[PDB]
RNA sequence: AGGACCGAACCGACUAAUGUUGAAAAAUUAGCGGAUGACUUGUGGCUGGGGGUGAAAGGCCAAUCAAACCGGGAGAUAGCU
RNA sequence: GCUCGCCGGAAGACCAAGGGUUCCUGUCCAACGUUAAUCGGGGCAGGGUGAGUCGACCCCUAAGGCGAGGCCGAAAGGCG
RNA sequence: ACACAGGUGGUCAGGUAGAGAAUACCAAGGCGCUUGAGAGAACUCGGGUGAAGGAACUAGGCAAAAUGGUGCCGUAACUUCGGGAGAAGGCACGCUGAUAUGUAGGUGAGGUCCCUCGCGGAUGGAGCUGAAAUCAGUCGAAGAUACCAGCUGGCUGCAACU
RNA sequence: AAUUCCUUGUCGGGUAAGUUCCGACCUGCACGAAUGGCGUAAUGAUGGCCAGGCUGUCUCCACCCGAGACUCAGUGAAAU
RNA sequence: GCUCAACGGAUAAAAGGUACUCCGGGGAUAACAGGCUGAUACCGCCCAAGAGUUCAUAUCGACGGCGGUGUUUGGCACCUCGAUGUCGGCUCAUCACAUCCUGGGGCUGAAGUAGGUCCCAAGGGUAUGGCUGUUCGCCAUUUAAAGUGGUACGCGAGCUGGGUUUAGAACGUCGUGAGACAGUUCGGUCCCUAUCUGCCGUGGGCGCUGGAGAACUGAGGGGGGCUGCUCCUAGUACGAGAGGACCGGAGUGGACGCAUCACUGGUGUUCGGGUUGUCAUGCCAAUGGCACUGCCCGGUAGCUAAAUGCGGAAGAGAUAAGUGCUGAAAGCAUCUAAGCACGAAACUUGCCCCGAGAUGAGUUCUCCCUGACCCUUUAAGGGUCCUGAAGGAACGUUGAAGACGACGACGUUGAUAGGCCGGGUGUGUAAGCGCAGCGAUGCGUUGAGCUAACCGGUACUAAUGAACCGUGAGGCUUAACCU
């Protein structure tokens, strides 16, 4: 049974659920607001923002740890130059989660999932 | 797995009573933009408690 | 933890050096045995001469188990050969005269004081 | 040199699990046998229902076999439901 | 459009078989499509198949079919 | 009879390993297979791992696990002299440096000689390519590391075998 | 013995134990010499038996990742 | 003239095989299982020649007699042929008692020990292997015990198909043959989503007559009960010796169950590392993808058992067989007729669980509503307005609760999850730099870096102001204190 534990399986293997998961936090952290479903957004929450608190403190090594997380040269850049500072100050909490109904062909119980800054 | 019998429409109706599907019970409504939207959920227009988001 | 078909090494100097169970003793239904058990085994190849040949039936009892016995601490103490010594069916006390390896010391009980005194390690 | 060996194409189909109003009215996945020979294969032509063909199981001859398929005698006959 | 994946002796690139507009260009979503459907190999309409040298006929045959006369069967016909 | 995990003859053949049209990842090229979004029960299909024991399971080692390549030493009764035989069992294998700043080998340009002559014949060695072995040295728990890739042996019944 | 009913015939190895197996006896119900006798190197997706290796076959089943089965949305059968 | 002899006489004339088979029928008519007798089978009784040193009765019982059970072998052909799948294993049982163990008593040809044999007792428990297709059987080996039976010789809409059973093939034997033979080896497709009754779980509506939040009393029900051995008494009694207890006490183990994970481990494709082959991130380094997590080594929390805690009780009541006390019938003996006492794992309790849909619908301390009216339904009736509180449902965050419901915690007064800082825990000196060297590589910063759920923390993000449902003194009769 399932007592205790974490994580979620959303009917996908794992060679699936990490590379969905590149494509998802490397467009969130591309456009801030994105329009994805509710399981899907509210654990896309602890894939995006630890890789947020990391490249809070800038280095040389954490633009190789954050190059194997998301193998993505232009969102390294742009995560340490520009969204790295800008939440320099909070214990956490990047995101925001805004219910927006369902979905046409299959009924799918969207979201939109955004940083809290886009003023 | 082979019924015997052809069953009435009492005992379908009887089966199908639990089928009762309720509607919203009440919505809600905002305070800037003033609409009935869904309880915890945004507004079409892009309204949620004072804020415009898009 | 020895049930049947299990396959040990003999302990001591009485010609036998691989046994096999084939009954385990002491209560119906019976599915192990650790130390201080009497077990029941044939003997499978012996030296060229010794006290005892191939195809004997006789007791025994396991000296030496790879599941290990548990102290009252919770320690564990594992070794590395199912090992057992050989016995007597009318006697319960052996037919050899040395008895190698460390044997453990929650075997000792004056139906079984005369492994404790052959045994270079009590342990 | 081989009616030789291990082995893909190619041909065949030994065992087990799926499935037996299934993806298929006989297949799929992991294993198997032969694999320069009495082999396998594309094209065309030949044989014909008491007759054809058979490295022989009464096998196969248009998803039909101890006598095929279609029309006619025929609305065959039935002490049996 | 750009991240990810799968085949790469195939599920890549062509022809003889067989089918016979399924090909491209506009327009439509009622049935068809195992769902939604603006998309289509679907409905309608319009265009699209250019040979002295490449494929068929063509000169010549193999298996085998027909076969003037001819021989033999009641007619049908059977061989040649 | 289905926009069917079915079947159908020929032509072309890229890389890095590799004996190779096997196999593992790929480029040229193509597709994500016309229903989905969730929760993480019994049970079933397809699979990976397992302490002690190791066929006690059962009609039966059925299924599963295991072996598995190249080189060298070695190899029994029996026999139709071929076989048995890859009998059985073992030993070394990664990368680095030297022998040799790339050797044995393969290929072969200039240079020169006659010339029965042309698309020359020889001496000639530049350059390119490149095994295999021995000796030191080094990392891991493990060097055929993944994918492919034989389980072995002992007596019989039947049938020569393919 | 692929043929043997009385039968698990009788003895010996193999096993702690062996109605099957291998080796002898012959009292063969009812083998037997081209509807063939006995024998045999190699071979068989062949019948029967023991041994080493190997492990969820099992004593005793525990966990894990995936495609279903349970919920919500669209299409929507069949045996009786 | 016709042994037409099958003698009312079908022809002047006639034999077999089908497991390769096909059709019409048939429960008129076989096998499987029922139902009916109960001949055989089994188990209790009656007479009692004898056996047993004496002696029918401790234990056996001749020649004979009568029933029970339905249990084998059988008899009849009723249901069943327009079909109820058959033996044995695997998985789950439940009852019967003619009781295998264990519990209590009497007899003995019973000194003790161990037994013989009937009588009461069915709560509980009942072998793992070798061999054949096999229940059985034989054999090896334990235990207190390896019970006997029905349930379609239980159970194929639950599972093997080896047995007998289809098509092929052969040997013996039979027939000239086609082919047969409880004779034999060899290979031989076991289909189905549950409509209903049933059973284990989880739920909504309404009633419980004012409505809601909880805690409970328990008439009934349901799981539970097992047993070994060693030690004390005591080497006592008994016994010539040899042997060797009753009755009570103390400990430790197996089978079966209840939980939980701290310890020992198992899994841990979400956490570290090594490693091959190949392509890309322009490249060297560095990281990622794919080949069962590519192959492995380790592993947190959780889930789990082989891991360790607990249970089976003790007691009370009336009881079955049996021993009694007092004592007439029958002046005496008499457990019995009056009465009185004992008696075992069976019985009711005692241990524990869901337990007021117990309609015989409960008990029980609490919190909320103390407005106006008109209409014919003349009062338990219909409607317009301020009233809409107790409390629950719905929505969002979710969980050691979970198929969906349901149960539980939190809802800006607040830690309910995800985040974050400090820690822990797991792996095992990350990259980068400088030195050494021909280079693989080591050494220093360095037990460094990364870290899933995990224990104590932080309002940065998400849990919205409200709205929705539930109403305004509770019906009638009869009894009792009181103004
Ligand atoms: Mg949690
Ligand atoms: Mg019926
Ligand atoms: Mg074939
Ligand atoms: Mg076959
Ligand atoms: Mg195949
Ligand atoms: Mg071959
Ligand atoms: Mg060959
Ligand atoms: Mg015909
Ligand atoms: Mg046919
Ligand atoms: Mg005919
Ligand atoms: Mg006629
Ligand atoms: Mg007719
Ligand atoms: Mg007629
Ligand atoms: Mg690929
Ligand atoms: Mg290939
Ligand atoms: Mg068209
Ligand atoms: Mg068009
Ligand atoms: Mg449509
Ligand atoms: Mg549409
Ligand atoms: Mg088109
Ligand atoms: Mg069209
Ligand atoms: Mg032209
Ligand atoms: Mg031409
Ligand atoms: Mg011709
Ligand atoms: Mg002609
Ligand atoms: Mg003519
Ligand atoms: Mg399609
Ligand atoms: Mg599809
Ligand atoms: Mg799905
Ligand atoms: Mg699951
Ligand atoms: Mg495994
Ligand atoms: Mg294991
Ligand atoms: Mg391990
Ligand atoms: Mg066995
Ligand atoms: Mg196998
Ligand atoms: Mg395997
Ligand atoms: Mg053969
Ligand atoms: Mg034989
Ligand atoms: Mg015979
Ligand atoms: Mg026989
Ligand atoms: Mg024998
Ligand atoms: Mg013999
Ligand atoms: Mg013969
Ligand atoms: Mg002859
Ligand atoms: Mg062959
Ligand atoms: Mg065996
Ligand atoms: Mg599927
Ligand atoms: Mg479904
Ligand atoms: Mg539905
Ligand atoms: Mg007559
Ligand atoms: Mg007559
Ligand atoms: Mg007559
Ligand atoms: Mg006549
Ligand atoms: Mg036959
Ligand atoms: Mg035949
Ligand atoms: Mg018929
Ligand atoms: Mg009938
Ligand atoms: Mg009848
Ligand atoms: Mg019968
Ligand atoms: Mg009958
Ligand atoms: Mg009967
Ligand atoms: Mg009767
Ligand atoms: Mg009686
Ligand atoms: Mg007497
Ligand atoms: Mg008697
Ligand atoms: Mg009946
Ligand atoms: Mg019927
Ligand atoms: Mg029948
Ligand atoms: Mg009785
Ligand atoms: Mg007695
Ligand atoms: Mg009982
Ligand atoms: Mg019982
Ligand atoms: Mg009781
Ligand atoms: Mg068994
Ligand atoms: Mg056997
Ligand atoms: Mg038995
Ligand atoms: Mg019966
Ligand atoms: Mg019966
Ligand atoms: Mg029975
Ligand atoms: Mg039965
Ligand atoms: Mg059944
Ligand atoms: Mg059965
Ligand atoms: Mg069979
Ligand atoms: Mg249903
Ligand atoms: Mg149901
Ligand atoms: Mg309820
Ligand atoms: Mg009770
Ligand atoms: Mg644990
Ligand atoms: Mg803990
Ligand atoms: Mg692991
Ligand atoms: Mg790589
Ligand atoms: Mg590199
Ligand atoms: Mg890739
Ligand atoms: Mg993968
Ligand atoms: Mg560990
Ligand atoms: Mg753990
Ligand atoms: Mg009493
Ligand atoms: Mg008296
Ligand atoms: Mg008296
Ligand atoms: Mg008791
Ligand atoms: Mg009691
Ligand atoms: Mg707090
Ligand atoms: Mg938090
Ligand atoms: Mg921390
Ligand atoms: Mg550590
Ligand atoms: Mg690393
Ligand atoms: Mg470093
Ligand atoms: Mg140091
Ligand atoms: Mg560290
Ligand atoms: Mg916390």
């Amino acid at each position: 049974m399932r007592h205790r534990k974490s994580g979620r399986q959303l009917n996908r293997n794992s060679s699936h659920r990490q590379a969905m998961f590149r494509n998802m936090a490397g467009s969130l952290v591309r456009h801030e607001i994105i329009k994805t479903t509710l399981p899907k957004a509210k654990e896309l929450r602890r894939v995006v923002e630890p890789l947020i608190t990391l490249a809070k403190t800038d280095s040389v090594a954490n633009r190789r740890l954050a190059f194997a997380r998301t193998r993505d040269n232009e969102i390294v850049a742009k995560l340490f130059n520009e969204l790295g500072p800008r939440f320099a100050s909070r214990a956490g909490g990047y995101t925001r989660i805004l219910k927006c109904g369902f979905r046409a062909g299959d009924n799918a119980p969207m979201a939109y999932i955004e940083l809290v800054d886009r003023s | 797995a082979v019924q015997q019998n052809k069953p009435t429409r009492s005992k379908r109706g009887m089966r199908r009573s639990h089928d009762a599907l309720t509607a919203v019970t009440s919505l809600s409504v905002d305070k800037t933009s003033g609409e009935k939207h869904l309880r915890h959920h945004i507004t079409a227009d892009g309204y949620y408690r004072g804020r415009k988001v898009i | 933890m020895i049930q049947e078909q299990t396959m040990l090494n003999v302990a001591d100097n009485s010609g036998a050096r691989r046994v096999m169970c084939i009954k385990v003793l002491g209560g119906s239904h019976r599915r192990y045995a650790g130390v201080g058990d009497i077990i029941k085994i044939t003997i499978k190849e012996a030296i060229p001469r010794g006290k005892v040949k191939k195809g004997d039936v006789l007791k025994a009892v396991v000296v030496r188990t790879k599941k290990g016995v548990r102290r009252p601490d919770g320690s564990v103490i594992r070794f590395d050969g199912n090992a057992c010594v050989l016995l007597n069916n009318n006697s319960e006390q052996p037919i050899g005269t040395r008895i190698f390896g460390p044997v453990t010391r929650e075997l000792r009980s004056e139906k079984f004081m005369k492994i404790i005194s052959l045994a270079p390690e009590v342990l």
